[PDB]
DNA sequence: GCGTCCTTCGGAAGAGATTCAGA
DNA sequence: TCTGAATCTCTTCCAGCACACATCAGGACGC
RNA sequence: GAUGUGUGCU
């Protein structure tokens, strides 16, 4: 099984899970530790933003890749906005500081 | 037809595969003797005896 | 586990001192349970469900 | 964009600011035309339009009307993606209590109002009243009244006196409470009181109050008035086939809450009776508490089939929450997955991607190159051309994949070598070929496992994959300096068959003129591969300053060794292949090649070794038959002899000489004796019993028996497997722990009976279940270790300190466990070491001890060095490079900006997981040691004892009478060469000051039945022991001798609990005997499970066995049972019977006797003497009234608590203790971990310091504040003339040390999300995105590696 | 034409600054029209950047001074 | 067929609430 | 009878990835 | 999308 830019989930803008639907392999919590151990920060940053939850950065990366340009402009994963909204749905108020 | 790896026998002690290999070799030897005695037309006496 | 009565032990780690308690569970095929069990102070405590 | 995250409570004004509308109808999509309802949970008016840029009514359809709001239905037209970024709110009729701030343990409302949780819950669920503003009465502002008491209050005090119930009462209490006055009143109460428990309660409450006042929070904000709702697209109601909808749980909970709220609002205007509206308010409160955190109350509500539906907290906490499932780890595009095969034709930097998979992975690159070449026109045309798979897309795929590495990751990524980067090689097929060398690192066999291939997209990702994660740059294990790309199980067998000689040959005495001629001779069939020839070879050597000077000689070798030498790079000595190369030999060969030549020759050498191992293993045909497993002929004879002995002992059992005890013990021991004799006969018949002809006569050699060949080579197998194949299987015990009386006498070369197989199945099933249901704890340990040490990075170069820990070879009972070379290699020293020419330095002060210097110290026979350590470093928020040491992955100092805190955590955490997922490889054998009973000194030298108390016996020889005795052998040179740890009750053959010859004992003991041997003689009277109550006595009626057994805390009588069984010694006149020099009567306590064979009132000697006690020390001691010890050490749980230490040095004395327990007072000679400790009457105190005790000396005996060590003996002692214990646990299993990682974890454990006095600083009195802030504040103040603040280092386990970090996001994502977020919201904490997990969650570059430069620039720009 | 980058790491000794320097050079060689200083052998931009690092005539200081002299030439080119 | 609606059962550890006993 | 020490009770945790299949979504009542 | 079952490699 292999997956290029395909279909994404609904609540969090992540690639689907499984081979039945066109899904990408999960970069688990243990693999992030192995990427941190090498010090590969740019690889990790692309692993959790530009081929993942990020929406605008993902399409910009796709256009760059089919433009001859290997460059990423990541924003923020949508799963973090989901977390912020789900915390604010309680009585808590979490927000970013300038 | 198949080339296995010998080192998979001693560490995981499934020695039954080697004994099955030898017994199957004996069985195929018996089958080959029967097929050789049956290929060239031979009467029922030799086949029955074997 | 078959319906009936099973006198278990709950050995060891209870009471954090080594005193082994004793319990008597009455499991019916259909209905509520009737757990009898002891106490570290040598007291019998019924426990329904 | 931003630089921090703040979290606090949400005021109703802020909640209304968030909201865009007010839902007041529990109407989702109307089971119809998929349109939102007018004012329902899905609402175009409130949240946003359903379709993109289309108004709900349909008056606008395009972008030309963006920003305007419709008139007919009033839904503003914009992008549909604002349905997941705009919330609403619910105007609750009555106030409602937030369950998080009610049941967080502690309840914030509970200790803010100073009321118990039960009373507040009873008020909050409408079963009692509370009195607010009692007025002119005797009812206080916090008093609780039931229904009848409120009736009495209304009839007796029917004035304006008010007492409400429900959430509004708590809101009134919170709103009408002053905080500054309460805080100062609590300060007065704390300063005037004297106790400790109420002191802790008051300091907790004042901490909460100061946090509330300091932040902008309000206590009345804890009670909800407006309930915000999640945006519709974050709780989607996806339509399925049919008219029904998805089983959403958040929408169902919102439906219930809105229904109950609307019903309550309806009943508020209908003037319903107060009982009904009270019940409905209670139901609304319960529904809101179910929506916030379902199941926090007694019973959780469920939707269908009694499945508790997931609320808002249920999708933020737990393993299936937004932290551990969608933020810390995400599903990833450009990924693949397939089975793996070998394909040994590859190189160390290559893998095989299937040709039909790389087309799907590198698809946008193909689109880009097709558009560049003009073969396509647009993305659609290129996509169609690619999916049609024309004849040129393969010729374009070979250009996008030429030097574009991919990341191959196996599923359990234990350590950092589980993800490596390979340059792809396109192959026809569907299996990802993998180089055979890296299988050891991946732990990837080829029996059906799959690997995941990832594509680095950006330029930096490709450069990181090539420069850091490429497999050619991962030849050294980060755990230890051993190579990780080592030949395994087939290359080893090939090089062992090639490099081995037998005494005969096709041509033996011939003399060869070079390795090339040797290969020509062998391949021509003129001489066997195992000849014994004299080939002329040229071995280069770089003994000069990097210059290769050749030297040719004529060495007596084999043909195979001469062939193998042809691939060895120029620079290695020839005494590296001129042996029988096993696996350790090849590993050391690769290690020396890497240390001498470098990395590129090492990679070339590894590839050549793999090739020439496979080739000459295939050319050998090393099969395995049934004749290879040769059973020794003297096996059934040994079985018959052992069974005759067993029958004799069984007959003796019926004679009454031997009971069911010692008889069972001796029959097990004689079966084990027969087992070792059979195994020794087998392993003596297997290898040396091969008679071969010298062509003059016969002689022996090492066997070519294929089983023994692949056992000796180290390819696959060990002594256990060959013992279980040809010898006897062993003693397979029962699951409880009872060793089976009759061990299995049959092996897997003959059959097994119908019953012996069933006996073996117990151990096999336990060994299979241990992996499956006990690798979870070993995989949770590594997660805790990673989360406690995620924020450690090398942020300096040299902190500049002369401090450091002392490293010495570890010898505590046997030979050198780890020599100094292993324990000190690659660690920067701290002080000039001195040779035995002292006052003459040998190494500089801050030099890295690399391989040359590390053998330059063994030459001078150095015994101890002081090296810089991670735990004793001085930098703030990091570890300096010199204080760490070697990278352990490269042969140099660790480069600045590397996340050592994760490389340490993974290295510590996956010998455990790996060896617990591989337990059933050895079967189910006990692997128990022999439990030796004699100490034989190996070398000849002086004997010295440290802290040993021995007495004189009848024979005059010294006998161990101390618990922590230590025996050490020191040679005639002057260094420690051997040590022994003898137990209590050990007899000695020689003492101190005189050398002992080799081959004789110095210490003998009985491991079982530890004694209570005395020191002074006299008659015995049983003190505080009476039959039946505390002891059970059995007496034979013939001889009339008494025999008693003591009881434990279990069967001891309730009235007998205060009774302490013991032994006292008296003389003939009944007077109390005394120990010479002391005044302590011979009151020897009798511990539990003691068997005494002595009579009352008899004469005994000094130094005789007063009692015998079984030891019950029986266990497998595997890494399954044997790794709660590591977690115990890291979490630092106080042991069941801690050893009492001395807090202060000075003169020792005794105080008030029998104040429930004994009391001891330590009085310093000069300083003040306020210290008195009540020692429990359990154990003997080793300190009497005639010595001087220094702090750190053990008053009692037993395991130490890893907090007293830190408090008294300092930081170096506790870190050395933890390192030694964890390293002993790991070395028992044979796995190797460098101590740097354990020291790193220890440093991450030591971060919280308790203040003693504030001094001139701004810290509180008893506050537990982080060590780094205290240190920087003290450095700032002491730079000026002010005085600093004295502190005290505290030790926290890896769980608490991670929960109590500075950044609340790490603690929230690790464990106990509710309890962390609640405390952070109450305290108004402000995150800084300091460590690595926070930046991973947010989606930025981590401040760890290549992103460290970016983070440094960002920090220095502000 | 590239297997391991140990010598290039020896040239600029951080193994993390090497990644950033090679990234800057390869991005200049890919997006910008700048030409390699070594003869490319049908290799990708990253391999050429690493090879130019190992040839010795590139590092962070060299890249900065080249970019700065190009910037001053560009500023003067406005006339 | 459309359609509107109001069980129990682990175990280990830790924290934090209660109770003992003892001076 | 105040207050440390012991005990009782409630909460949190228990690996990583992957594949296959099925069932579900209110069902009880009015028309 | 969530559950339930079965299975593979550790
Ligand atoms: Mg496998
Ligand atoms: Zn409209
Ligand atoms: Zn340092």
């Amino acid at each position: 099984h292999a997956r290029s830019t395909g279909s994404y989930s609904l609540v969090t803008q992540q690639p689907l899970g499984g081979k039945a639907q066109f899904g990408g392999q999960r970069f688990g919590e243990m693999e992030v530790w192995a990427l941190e151990a090498y010090g590969a920060a740019y690889t990790l940053q692309e692993m959790l933003t530009v081929k993942s939850d990020d929406v605008n950065g993902r399409t910009k990366m796709y256009k760059n890749i089919v433009d001859g340009n290997h460059q990423m402009e990541p924003g923020m994963p949508e799963s973090f906005n989901v977390l912020l909204k789900e915390i604010r749905s309680l009585g808590i108020n979490i927000e970013l500081e300038d | 037809d198949i080339v296995l790896n010998p080192l998979g026998v001693p560490s995981r002690m499934n020695i039954g595969q080697i004994l099955e290999t030898h017994l199957g070799m004996a069985a195929k030897g018996i089958g080959d003797k029967i097929n050789a005695m049956l290929k060239q037309q031979q009467e029922v006496a030799k086949l029955r005896e074997f | 586990r078959s319906p009936g009565v099973f006198f278990d032990s709950d050995k060891g780690k209870t009471h954090s001192s080594g005193k082994v308690l004793y319990n008597a569970r009455i499991i019916p095929y259909r209905g509520s349970w009737l757990d009898f069990e002891f106490d570290p102070k040598d007291n019998l405590f019924v426990r329904i469900d | 964009e931003f630089d921090a995250i703040k979290i606090a409570l949400a005021s109703p004004d802020m909640i209304r600011s968030w909201s865009f509308g007010e839902v007041k109808k529990p109407e989702t999509i109307n089971y119809r035309t998929f349109k939102p309802e007018r004012d329902g949970l899905f609402c175009a008016r409130i949240f946003g339009p359903v379709k993109d840029y289309e108004c709900l009514c349909g008056k606008y359809k395009r972008l030309k009307h963006r920003g305007v709001i419709c008139e007919k239905c009033g839904v503003e037209v914009t992008q549909t993606k604002v349905r997941r970024e705009r919330m609403g709110h619910i105007e609750l009729a009555s106030p409602t209590a937030h369950i998080w701030f009610l049941k967080s343990l502690p309840s914030r409302i509970g200790l803010l109002l100073d009321m118990p949780l039960r009373d507040i819950e009873r008020v909050l669920y409408f079963e009692s009243y509370v009195v607010i503003e009692g007025g002119m009465t005797n009812l206080e502002r916090q008093q609780i009244l039931t229904e009848e008491q409120y009736l009495d209050a209304l009839e007796e005090f029917g004035d304006e006196f008010d007492a409400k119930m429900g959430a509004e009462a708590i809101q009134a209490l919170l709103k009408s409470m002053d905080l500054e006055q309460e805080c100062e009143q609590l300060r007065e109460e704390l300063n005037e009181t004297n106790s400790e428990t109420k002191r802790k309660k008051l300091t907790k409450r004042i901490k909460l109050l100061e946090a509330f006042v300091q932040s902008g929070n309000k206590p009345e904000w804890m009670i909800l008035t407006v309930l915000p709702v999640l945006p519709p697209d974050l709780r989607p109601l996806v339509p399925l086939d049919g008219g029904r909808f998805a089983t959403s749980d958040l929408n169902d909970l919102y439906r219930r809450v809105i229904n109950r709220n609307n019903r309550l609002k309806r009943l508020l205007d209908l003037a319903a009776p107060d009982i009904i509206v009270r019940n409905e308010k209670r139901m609304l409160q319960e529904a809101v508490d179910a929506l916030l955190d379902n199941g926090r109350r007694g019973r959780a509500i469920t939707g269908s089939n009694k499945r508790p539906l997931k609320s808002l907290a249920d999708m933020i906490k737990g393993k299936q929450g937004r932290f551990r499932q969608n933020l810390l780890g995400k599903r990833v595009d450009y990924s693949g997955r397939s089975v793996i095969t070998v394909g040994p034709y590859l190189r160390l930097h290559q893998c095989g991607l299937p040709k039909k998979m790389a087309l799907e992975l590198f698809k946008p690159f193909i689109y880009g190159k097709l558009e560049l070449r003009g073969l396509a026109t647009t993305i659609k045309a290129a996509k169609k051309m690619v999916e049609r798979e024309e004849a040129v897309v393969w010729d374009i795929l070979d250009e996008v994949i030429r030097e574009h590495p991919v990341l191959l990751n196996r599923a359990p990524t234990l350590h950092r070598l589980g993800i490596q980067a390979f340059e792809p090689v396109l192959i026809e097929g569907k299996a990802i070929q993998l180089h055979p060398l890296v299988c050891a690192a991946y732990n990837a066999d080829f029996d059906g496992d799959q690997m995941a291939v990832h594509v680095p997209l950006t330029l930096e990702a490709q450069l990181e994959a090539r420069a850091l994660m490429m497999s050619t740059n991962n030849i050294l294990s980060p755990a230890n300096g051993e190579p990780i790309i080592v030949p395994s199980q087939d290359v080893v067998l090939g090089l062992y068959y090639m490099t081995r000689d037998c005494v005969n040959a096709k041509g033996e005495g011939m003399v060869l003129t070079g390795p090339k001629e040797a290969e020509r001779l062998y391949r021509s069939g003129l001489a066997s591969l195992h000849a014994r020839v004299k080939v002329r070879i040229t071995e280069y050597e770089k003994d000069a300053n990097g210059e290769l000077v050749a030297k040719t000689s004529l060495k007596d070798t084999t043909v195979g060794r001469a062939i193998l030498w042809m691939i060895v790079p120029k620079g290695l000595p020839y005494s590296i292949v001129n042996q029988a190369l096993g696996k350790k030999a090849i590993s050391k060969m690769l290690n020396t090649c890497y240390r001498i030549l470098g990395l590129k020759p090492t990679v070339i050498f590894a590839d050549q070794i793999m090739y020439t191992g496979f080739a000459y293993a295939a050319r050998s045909g090393a099969s395995v038959g049934i004749d290879d497993m040769v059973i020794p002929e003297k096996k059934h004879e040994i079985i018959s002899e052992a069974e005759a002995e067993v029958a004799e002992i069984q007959e003796q059992f019926q004679s009454g000489l031997v009971t069911a005890g010692e008889r069972y013990n001796k029959v097990i021991d004689i079966w084990a004796a027969a087992n070792d004799r059979v195994s020794k006969a087998m392993m003596d018949n297997l290898q040396t019993e091969t008679v071969i002809n010298r062509d003059g006569q016969e002689e022996k050699q090492v066997s070519f028996n294929s089983i023994y060949m692949m056992a000796d080579s180290g390819a696959r197998g060990s002594a256990a497997q060959i013992r279980q194949l040809a010898g006897m299987r062993g003693l397979m015990a029962k699951p409880d722990g009872s060793i089976i009386e009759t061990p299995i006498t049959a092996n897997f070369r003959e059959g097994l009976n119908v019953l012996q197989y069933f006996i073996s199945t117990h151990g096999a099933r336990k060994g299979l279940a241990d992996t499956a249901l006990k690798t979870a704890n070993s995989g949770y340990l590594t997660r805790r270790l990673v989360d406690v040490a995620q924020d450690l990075v090398v942020t300096e170069d040299d902190c500049g300190t002369h401090e450091g820990i002392m490293m010495t070879p570890v010898i505590e009972g046997g030979d050198v466990k780890e020599p100094l070379r292993d324990r000190v290699l690659g660690r920067v020293t701290a002080e000039d070491v001195l040779k035995p020419g002292t006052a003459d330095i040998l190494v500089p002060r801050n030099t890295l001890l690399h391989e040359q210097w590390c053998d330059l110290l063994e030459e001078n026979s150095v015994d101890a060095v002081k090296v810089r350590s991670v735990v004793s470093c001085d930098t703030d928020f990091g570890v300096c490079a010199h204080c760490y040491g070697r990278d352990l992955a490269r042969g140099h100092i660790i480069n600045k900006g590397e996340a050592i805190g994760v490389i340490a955590a993974q290295s510590i955490g996956e010998p455990g997981t790996q060896l617990t997922m591989r337990t059933f490889h050895i079967g189910g054998a006990a692997s128990r040691a022999a439990a030796e009973s004699s100490i034989q000194v190996k070398n000849k030298g002086s004997i010295k004892l440290s802290n040993v108390k021995s007495v004189v016996n009848s024979s005059g020889k010294l006998v161990i009478t101390s618990r922590n005795t230590e025996l050490k052998l020191i040679d005639e040179f002057g260094r420690t060469k051997e040590s022994y740890k003898v137990p209590y009750g050990a007899v000695l053959a020689k003492g101190d000051g005189e050398q002992v010859a080799g081959g004789e004992t110095v210490a003998n003991w009985d491991p079982h039945t530890m004694p209570v041997i005395t020191e002074v003689s006299g008659f015995v009277r049983f003190t505080d022991m009476i039959d039946g109550q505390t002891i059970t006595r059995q007496t034979d009626e013939l001889t009339g001798l008494s025999s008693l057994v003591v009881l434990d805390s279990a069967e001891r009588t309730a009235g007998g609990k205060d009774l302490r069984p013991a032994l006292k010694i008296v003389d003939a006149q009944g007077n109390d005997v005394l120990i010479p020099g002391t005044d302590m009567p011979a009151q020897y306590f009798l511990p539990g499970k003691a068997i005494v064979q002595l009579e009352d009132g008899v004469q005994i000697s000094s130094g005789d066995t007063l009692a015998r006690i079984p030891q019950e020390s029986g266990g497998t001691k595997d890494i399954t049972g044997g790794l709660p010890r590591v977690a115990d050490l890291f979490e630092a749980r106080r042991p069941k019977e801690p050893a009492i230490l001395a807090e202060i040095s000075g003169i020792v004395s005794f105080g008030k006797e029998t104040k429930g327990k004994r009391r001891l007072v330590i009085t310093p000679v000069d300083g003040s003497d306020p210290y008195e400790e009540m020692i429990p009457k359990w154990r003997q105190l080793n300190v009497f009234e005639g010595e001087r005790v220094e702090r750190g000396d053990v008053i009692s005996d037993g395991p130490e608590a890893p907090h007293d060590i830190l408090r008294l003996r300092g930081v170096h002692a506790v870190t050395r203790y933890i390192v030694n214990e964890v390293q002993d646990v790991y070395r028992l299993q044979g796995v190797k971990i460098n101590d740097k990682h354990i020291e790193v974890i220890v440093r991450q454990m030591l971060r919280k310091a308790t203040i003693v006095n504030a001094g001139s600083s701004d810290f509180l009195e008893g506050e537990q504040v982080e060590y780094s802030r205290v240190k920087i504040a003290n450095r700032e103040l002491e730079a000026n003339g002010k005085v600093g603040a004295t502190y005290s280092r505290d030790l926290l386990g890896i769980t608490k040390a991670s929960l109590a970090t500075e950044s609340f996001i790490s603690a929230a994502s690790f464990q106990e999300t509710t309890r962390v977020l609640t405390e952070a919201a109450v305290a108004g904490k402000r995150d800084e995105l300091r460590g690595l997990k926070e930046n991973v969650i947010v989606g930025r570059l981590i401040p760890a590696g290549t992103g460290y430069a970016y983070h440094q620039d960002r920090m220095r720009r502000r | 034409a590239r297997v391991t980058v140990q010598d290039a790491v020896e040239k600029i000794g951080n193994r993390f600054d090497l990644v950033l320097v090679a990234a800057r050079r390869a991005r200049q060689m890919q997006v910008g029209g700048k030409d390699p200083l070594v003869p490319e052998e049908n290799d990708k931009t990253t391999v050429i950047a690493l090879r130019e690092i190992e040839e010795g005539l590139i590092n962070n200081q060299i890249l900065d001074v080249r970019e700065r002299q190009e910037q001053q030439e560009q500023e003067a080119a406005e006339l």
